[PDB]
């Protein structure tokens, strides 16, 4: 896994783009709002892209 | 829009909503019968043009408005400077599939010429349907929100950003940008307001001074929002009128 431990990072830009991140405490793939730039690695376009990676 | 207030219906006729797969992601500003200014990052390459729609004359985002045209997009041109930056050139032109008809509720804003400067501390209005706070949604039926914010020079704005700056999270205000907001925060644009107009009145007349772009948080102290300068791109935008 790895970076799967970082919290979701919205980043500086102010768009409302919906993305998935792994909530490692929850054991769950969760939706967050991504801003459109400087995305970290715990940030997936899809729920399964997520569970798959972690 | 964090710390604002609800606009009256029809008070910002140039404001548009941008939906990808029917979800609002960005604001935009209408500039002619068929064109819209917004922000490059509201349009990642992974998305499909066919799945972008645009709502106009839209006051309450979650309400059937009588006169609120909707259009698909014929074209999307992010500024040439963008796909190789993520640091500058954060603007795009959206060509509507068909020119639309202006009404009391749908009307473009005027662009500032390339050699146009707005005094600092000038009070301007930003407008959006963004979060009303850090990851807190605007409440249905999502009335367009507005907010007066003073313009801040980019030199002063860089002073502010350096306060408690995290070495790993650099924020710099480039030449194509401008800041607007309050240093004690609480007032600022938030997620979902990108592409939105920063409208500045100059002599009873509204100019599109900036396009809502980025900011550290929203309502953060010493972190006023940064907007893409319209004037810095007048040359380019005029290249399609």
């Amino acid at each position: 896994p790895d970076f799967c431990l970082e919290p979701p990072y919205t980043g500086p830009c102010k768009a409302r783009i919906i993305r998935y991140f792994y909530n490692a405490k929850a054991g769950l793939c969760q939706t967050f709002v991504y801003g459109g730039c400087r995305a970290k690695r715990n940030n997936f376009k899809s729920a399964e892209d997520c569970m798959r990676t972690c | 829009i964090t710390g604002g207030s609800s606009a009256v219906a029809g008070q910002w006729p140039w404001q548009v909503s941008i939906t990808y797969e029917g979800v609002h992601v960005c604001g935009g500003s209408l500039v002619s019968e068929q064109w819209v200014l917004s922000a490059a990052h509201c349009f990642p390459s992974e998305h499909h043009k066919e799945a972008y729609e645009v709502k106009l004359g839209a006051h309450q985002l979650d309400s059937y408005s009588e006169d609120a045209k909707v259009s698909t997009l014929k074209d999307i041109i992010p500024h040439p400077s963008y796909l190789q930056e993520g640091s500058q050139g954060d603007i795009a032109l959206l060509q509507l599939s068909r020119p639309i008809t202006f009404s009391r509720y749908i009307r473009p804003i005027s662009l500032p010429a390339a050699q146009a400067s707005f005094p600092n501390g000038l009070h301007c209005t930003v407008t959006g349907w963004g979060h009303v706070a850090p990851s807190v949604s605007l409440l249905t039926p999502k009335p367009l929100q507005q907010l007066e914010v003073p313009l801040i020079s980019r030199e002063t704005c860089n002073s502010l950003y350096n306060i408690d700056a995290k070495p790993e999270e650099p924020h710099f205000v480039q030449e194509d940008m401008v800041c607007a907001g309050y240093v004690e925060g609480g007032k600022d644009a938030c997620q979902g307001d990108s592409g939105g107009p920063l409208s500045c009145p100059v002599e009873g007349l509204w100019y599109l001074t900036g396009i809502v772009s980025w900011g550290d948080a929203c309502g953060a102290r010493n972190r006023p929002g940064v907007y893409t300068l319209a004037s810095s791109y007048a040359s380019w935008i005029q290249s399609k009128v």
